[PDB]
């Protein structure tokens, strides 16, 4: 669901500068997890709303069960 | 060869789906299956894919045999669209390498392009083009070589292909001319002409894709069309005015002619253009339609260029003196009025009510009494077409004429409502044209309507009370929020009802009624606008209401709408919107960086490849950072853009701003989020959406300066610097460099309302003031980019525009605010350098509104400097002594107020002349009828008897004889600071007694007034206090009570 | 807000020894005491194919809740090498250490190690056999990679 | 003091109203835009493009919708939402898998570098 070069991209601005060609379906699949994820939490709430339409409202709260990850200790 | 890819019968898809995609369950090397026509065009639409996604996975070795095989192609071609499509494939092998990594594709272009062989000669242009078209950047050094070749190239006139092809290659490389290149463009310009007339009849198509290389030689930055503008106006004249030609090339001719307008219209100006434009536009507005059917605006249950030869004129209204528009435009408008044809009566209509926009002032003192001419006319015209017109025309009126409009309500509403109560149920077009005439006419009236208000009130509630069309409660729903504005604190005693009718639309989920839902909101945030305290306890109760509608149903007019919704209520809730100020800065950032309003239509040759390569390999191709294998120009046949997201974020950027600035303590966490944003829209393309995005900034800056006020912190201050360094040098680069006239007025508007009240703050930074001041000083000297450095070549001093008066105020309007921030001190002498505009701008002759504008700007520069004006009272005091000796009543009250403040704070070099100034104001006290103008020299004598040197040797008689203080409260505290500035009071003490008596009901007079009073009363209570029982017995007894009141 | 932030990890012994316990010094801040005690947890991922294949060295609790700096000395057996792929055995892996309250976890810290040889004797012919012995390990807790989770603290 | 002119086209006031009942104040839905604007609408769209293409993404995420329950709509912020926070989730972990490769004395990433980085960026 995401396009090689997309992928490409998303490892220049991480700073990757070599990539084997096993790295496109792994990334696809851990994509695919974490959305998993984010659209069970987002549905979760979306049905403790009483509506069958998830908004962008329980996204935002669905990311909050993620944590946060900064370098340093900030 | 058996390569089966042709339709065949309607199974084409047995073929898609099924074959061509088994491979697993090499083809690259031979895919040249060059046999049948057009065959071709399948093999080259696909191999541009196919080498788009792995282009740098075949090495070396076999790039030069694929080039030379591409190459071999391109020379034996003999079709159009197959052609077409082998010179995509070249350039995007083009574009992928190098410029000179292909060696010989530049010697084939040299070559071909230069041949003496026709086909020859189209072959070579069409590579040309779409070789310069996929990398424009690759060709910039070779601007003079390419220029010459199209200059040749262009001259043939028998070849269509290669007239087409040249002008698309102009079109590619007109935005990047440089100034060295304009000769060749300026040569090449009549050929352009040509081409464009030759053109024209062949193909439509062809020919708009040509007025796309017109279009873009209009604008360039470069003189390239000035020297022809007579020749390429008279060609947009001749082929604008072809009845018989078709709709779409005359749409584009008519924009095209809005571009010439837009500018440089003063170049036609001067010479004997405009005559024959008007001559030519006003035909196609009354242009009569196809018996049968009717114009798109007058339908029953854009298109037309009725529609753009009428926005032609707008923009030729806009861009012109009315001195030099209305006189050449008076006799056919009056001619086409009073005509048989009901059309003629529709465009002269239209053609008003436009006129009525760029040369508001013209029509507002001197035409509008002749208001006769739709009102009375049209309104009631036997036609329905000029009924239709009069109602527009009348919105545009209401809306344009504000000020002047208003003192004929007493004629122009009971004609209106009658208009509104005989337009019968089920028509609701007509009742829309109707009820916007209404609105924008209620808008403007504000005390005026209080008559008409149970009349109105009952016509809007017949429709929401009984049933009717959901389209027919919208727009009562709007005539309301109309009312709304217009009586602001009389709507309470029908508050309830309108309240529990938008509360019963918007709780009600029936999917047919989401127009008037929006409609609801938005009067709901008009109602909170406009009433105050007794929506405060409901005002809690419509946030949730509001982010109700907006997580249900996703629509741009709904989440817009609701932002506003928002700004209105942060006014009288304050800082009760914490609980929702998260749920409302999400999904508003959101709405800011939504890129839903631009989408693509792909109408080509459908995707049949749906295959993605599979390697192993180490992938090096990362070291090139500009990856070109991404989808480019995938067969794109234009953009769509929906003209409903950029006008959502024209609004959720002002919402913002208003919400910033009214909860400004709980919005300081979100502030960093949404500021990043709003930055990043400064470089929108859209007029609307840069003007609200440099009119939020402006409001981020005096929110986080009012923050850092209520908590003076280390944090808070730093963050306001911050904003500021990075705001005031884009508001200054954007007023000197921005071609949009409307975008520099916004900004200095909101320039002005940051340095007053930012303050100090802003020119911190050395070197600030330096730049703000020539900025501004280049405003003033039309010496900026937007003004078009004065309409090119020079001036000689003649009358300019009705809508650059307004820039020009808007300039000078800073100066007031940039004197009271840098102190006076650092100010004078920037100030030395811009007198001498201002007293340009008042020199005995010129214009009335000017000249007050000047002199006002003055007054309030002089209050700004305070003792720095001591070395410029010199120069100001015949300026403003001239100024005080005219005939008009706000020129002469700015002359005596700028003179009095000017003898308050000019300090010691000032003083020489009080015997001169005290000489002067006697005659003027007594001849003046004026109560404002007589006030004025009431606060200039009071200043002046404030900057006596030591005492006063009678002027202070004379000044306490009359205090007809009426319509200048804000002068009452220099009335008041002139008392008690310590005998004679007994023949004065009646008149100020009875002055206090009467305002001591008023609660405008400012309090330190009559504190001013009891320390003098109280002062001479003890010496001479026999004259007090004089006193007391000679006023009247019932003034007697009230004096013994206060003890 | 989580009440107990980690502020700084040291490492005494970088770079230790594969057999050598993994012991760390760990710097908090209590701003109040907590009734039921914390406890941490040391696990090591031996294959990144699978998540069940990882081991856990062990949990400890502590009872007292010292303010400032601790004293504490780790009982952890060290990680066993067997149960390691031999093919994977000498390669990068992660260390995670987290703090978890009530089965909550709030705060893990994670660190690549590494096991490479430290001499080239072994590089030049790397023989079928590994020896655990001539393998060394090392840390980079010059940059460390924190995720903080948070949690309820209080019903209010 | 100084007479005020702010009676023009109400400029300055504190918003005009929308007016979009009334045939929005005189093709609105669906229009061409000029050369000259279909150019910088080109330019800007360009310019702030997102890393992710964004039909793609809306196909997966209703692929995954439809997983969990069909007949499941979503609002196209939130989808906007989905596809940020997918973008900066994806850049982390690829920062994290070039730590890993760097410290491993390794210029090329492997799936089990992207393996360690999910582990060590928080598990779940």
């Amino acid at each position: 669901g995401i396009t090689k070069p997309a992928i490409r991209r998303l490892a220049r601005r991480g700073g990757v500068k070599r990539i084997s060609g096993l790295i496109y379906e792994e990334t696809r699949g851990v994509l695919k997890v974490f959305l998993e994820n984010v659209i069970r939490d987002a549905v979760t709430y979306t049905e403790h709303a009483k509506r069958k339409t998830v908004t962008a409202m329980d996204v935002v709260y669905a990311l909050k069960r993620q944590g946060r990850t900064l370098y340093g200790f900030g | 060869l058996r390569e089966l890819l042709l339709p065949d019968t309607e199974r084409i898809r047995r073929a898609t789906e099924q074959l061509q995609i088994v491979l697993r369950a090499a083809l690259c090397d031979l895919l040249a299956s060059a046999a049948d026509p057009q065959i071709r065009q399948f093999a080259a639409v696909l191999t541009r894919r196919r080498l788009n996604t792995r282009w740098r996975r075949l090495a070396a070795e076999q790039r030069e045999s694929l080039k030379s095989l591409i190459l071999t192609a391109l020379q034996r071609e003999t079709e159009h669209c197959v052609s077409l499509s082998l010179a995509q494939l070249s350039a995007t092998i083009f574009r992928k390498e190098g410029l000179e990594a292909w060696p010989q594709l530049l010697q084939l272009l040299q070559h071909s392009t230069h041949s003496p062989h026709s086909p020859e000669r189209e072959m070579g242009l069409l590579l040309l083009s779409v070789v310069v078209t996929s990398r424009p950047e690759a060709f910039q050094p070779h601007h003079r070589e390419l220029l010459r070749l199209l200059n040749e190239t262009l001259g043939e006139v028998g070849s269509p292909g290669l007239l087409f092809y040249s002008l698309r290659t102009l079109t590619t490389m007109a935005p990047y001319l440089s100034t060295e290149d304009v000769p060749l463009a300026r040569m090449l310009v009549p050929k352009l002409i040509m081409a464009m007339q030759t053109l024209i009849p062949i193909d439509e198509a062809k020919a708009c894709e040509a007025l796309e290389a017109l279009d873009e030689l209009l604008e360039s930055e470069v003189p390239v069309i000035t020297p022809y503008l007579s020749e390429v106006l008279t060609f947009c004249l001749e082929v604008a005015r072809n009845v018989a030609l078709g709709n779409a090339i005359r749409i584009r001719i008519l924009c095209c002619l809005t571009f010439l307008v837009k500018v440089k219209s003063k170049a036609l100006l001067k010479n004997r253009l405009l005559p024959p434009l008007l001559h030519t536009l006003f035909p196609i507005v009354a242009a009569e339609p196809p018996p049968g059917q009717l114009d798109p605006e007058d339908q029953d249950s854009g298109e037309t260029p009725k529609h753009f030869a009428v926005q032609v004129v707008d923009m030729l209204a806009l861009h012109l003196p009315p001195e030099k528009l209305c006189p050449q435009l008076m006799p056919m408008l009056e001619e086409a009025l009073r005509s048989e044809s009901p059309y003629q009566r529709k465009a002269g209509l239209l053609v008003l009510a436009v006129l009525s926009d760029g040369a508001g002032d013209h029509i507002r003192q001197r035409l509008l009494p002749p208001l006769l001419q739709i009102v009375c006319k049209g309104l009631e015209d036997p036609s329905q077409v000029v009924r239709n017109a009069a109602l527009f025309a009348l919105g545009q009126f209401s809306e344009n004429l504000q000020p002047h409009i208003s003192s004929y309500s007493r004629e122009v509403m009971p004609l209106l409502l009658a208009y509104l109560k005989s337009v019968p149920l089920g028509h609701t077009h007509h009742l829309a044209k109707a009820c916007y005439a209404l609105e924008n006419f209620v808008e403007n009236l504000g005390p005026k309507v209080q008559p008409y208000l149970p009349e109105l009130m009952e016509c809007m509630l017949q429709l929401l009370r009984n049933p009717s069309s959901p389209r027919a409660k919208e727009l009562a729903v709007s005539a309301l929020g109309a009312i709304a504005t217009a009586a602001q604190a009389s709507l309470l005693p029908y508050f309830p009802a309108i309240m529990e009718h938008l509360r019963e639309f918007l709780l009600t989920g029936r999917e047919d009624l989401q127009p008037v839902q929006i409609q609801s909101l938005e009067t709901l945030g008009v109602l909170a606008r406009a009433v105050g305290e007794p929506m405060r306890p409901l005002a809690e109760e419509c946030c949730q209401l509001g982010l109700g509608l907006c997580d249900q149903v996703d629509d741009p007019d709904l989440r817009r709408c609701t932002y506003s919704l928002f700004a209105a209520l942060s006014g009288l809730m304050g800082e009760g919107l914490a609980p929702h100020l998260e749920q409302i800065t999400t999904l508003m950032l959101l709405s800011l960086r939504s890129t839903e309003g631009i989408v693509p239509q792909y109408d080509g040759s459908s995707s049949f490849l749906l295959f993605d390569d599979e390697s192993d390999g180490e992938e090096e191709e990362e070291l090139m950072d500009e990856d070109v294998e991404e989808e480019d120009d995938s067969e794109i046949s234009g953009y769509s853009v929906e003209n409903a997201f950029f006008d959502e974020k024209e609004d959720t950027c002002a919402a913002v701003g208003e919400i910033s600035v009214n909860t400004s303590v709980a919005f300081l966490p979100y502030m960093e989020s949404v500021f990043e944003e709003v930055f990043k829209l400064l470089e929108c393309p859209h007029l609307n959406v840069r003007k609200a995005a440099h009119e939020a900034l402006g409001q981020f800056c005096c929110a986080l300066h009012k923050a850092c006020q209520s908590c003076p912190s280390e944090p808070n201050t730093a963050a306001l610097q911050a904003a500021l360094a990075r705001v005031v040098p884009s508001y200054m680069q954007a007023v000197n460099r921005e071609r949009e006239r409307q975008v520099v007025m916004a900004v200095l508007e909101a320039l002005t309302g940051v340095l007053r009240s930012c303050g100090t703050l802003t020119l911190k930074p050395p070197g600030r003031l330096a730049e703000l001041c020539g900025v501004l000083k280049a405003v003033l000297q039309r010496k900026t980019a937007c003004q078009d450095t004065d309409e090119e070549e020079e001036e000689e001093d003649d009358d300019q525009a009705e809508y650059d008066a307004m820039l020009l105020e808007h300039a000078g309007e800073a100066i007031p605010a940039l004197a009271a921030a840098a102190g006076g001190d650092s100010f004078a002498p920037f100030f030395a350098g811009f007198l001498p505009l201002l007293v340009c701008k008042t020199k005995q002759g010129c214009t009335v509104a000017e000249k007050s504008f000047a002199v006002g700007t003055l007054a309030e520069t002089i209050q700004g400097l305070g003792a720095a004006s001591a070395q410029f009272v010199s120069r100001l005091l015949p300026v403003l002594l001239s100024t005080a000796q005219e005939a008009d009543p706000e020129v002469r009250s700015n002359a005596i107020f700028g003179m009095g403040v000017l003898a308050e704070h000019g300090g010691h070099p000032a003083q020489e002349h009080f015997p001169k100034l005290l000489g002067l104001l006697f005659p003027l006290l007594a001849r003046e009828r004026h109560d404002r103008v007589r006030d004025n020299i009431c606060g200039a004598l009071a200043r002046l008897l404030m900057a006596s040197p030591t005492r006063k040797p009678q002027v202070l008689a004379a000044l306490l004889h009359a205090l007809p203080l009426k319509e200048d409260l804000e002068e009452w505290v220099t009335i008041g600071r002139l008392f008690s500035f310590l005998d004679q009071v007994i023949d004065v003490a009646p008149e100020l007694l009875r002055i206090c008596s009467l305002i001591l009901a008023d609660n405008k007079i400012p309090p330190d007034t009559k504190a001013a009073l009891l320390l003098l009363l109280t002062f001479l209570a003890k010496q001479h206090t026999d004259s007090f029982q004089a006193a007391l017995g000679s006023l009247p007894v019932d003034k007697a009570q009230e004096l013994q009141a206060v003890l | 807000m989580s009440i107990v932030s980690l502020l700084g990890i040291k490492v005494l012994n970088n770079p230790a020894k594969f057999t050598d316990p993994y012991e760390f010094e760990i710097t908090f801040e209590c701003l109040e005491s907590l009734k039921h005690d914390l406890e941490w947890k040391l696990t090591y991922v031996g294959s990144s194919r699978s998540l069940d294949h990882d081991q856990e060295l062990d949990s400890i609790l502590v009872g007292p809740v010292p303010v400032g700096v601790n004293k504490f000395v780790f009982s952890a057996d060290p990680p066993s090498a067997e149960l390691i792929p031999a093919s994977e055995l000498v390669s990068v892996t992660v260390i995670l250490l987290s703090c978890s309250y009530d089965g909550r976890e709030f705060v893990r810290v994670g660190y690549y190690v590494n096991n490479e040889y430290d001499e080239e004797e072994l590089r030049e012919n790397p023989p079928a056999k590994v020896q655990v012995d001539h393998i060394v390990r090392n840390i980079l807790a010059e940059k460390p990679r924190v995720t903080r989770f948070n949690i309820v603290w209080d019903n209010e | 003091a100084r007479t005020k002119q702010t009676a023009r086209k109400s400029t300055g006031g504190k918003a005009p109203r929308k007016q979009l009942a009334t045939k929005a104040a005189r093709k609105p839905h669906r229009y061409r835009p000029g050369t000259v604007a279909l150019r910088e609408i080109r330019r800007y769209q360009k310019s702030t493009e997102l890393l992710i293409r964004k039909l793609p993404f809306q196909r997966l995420v209703r692929e995954i919708a439809q997983d969990f329950k069909t007949d499941l709509r979503f609002q196209s912020s939130a989808v906007m939402a989905l596809q940020e926070a997918s973008e900066a989730y994806l850049v982390g972990l690829f920062e994290d898998t070039n730590l890993c490769g760097i410290h491993a004395k390794r210029v090329t990433i492997m799936p089990k570098d992207i393996q360690l980085a999910r582990r060590i960026r928080g598990e779940r």
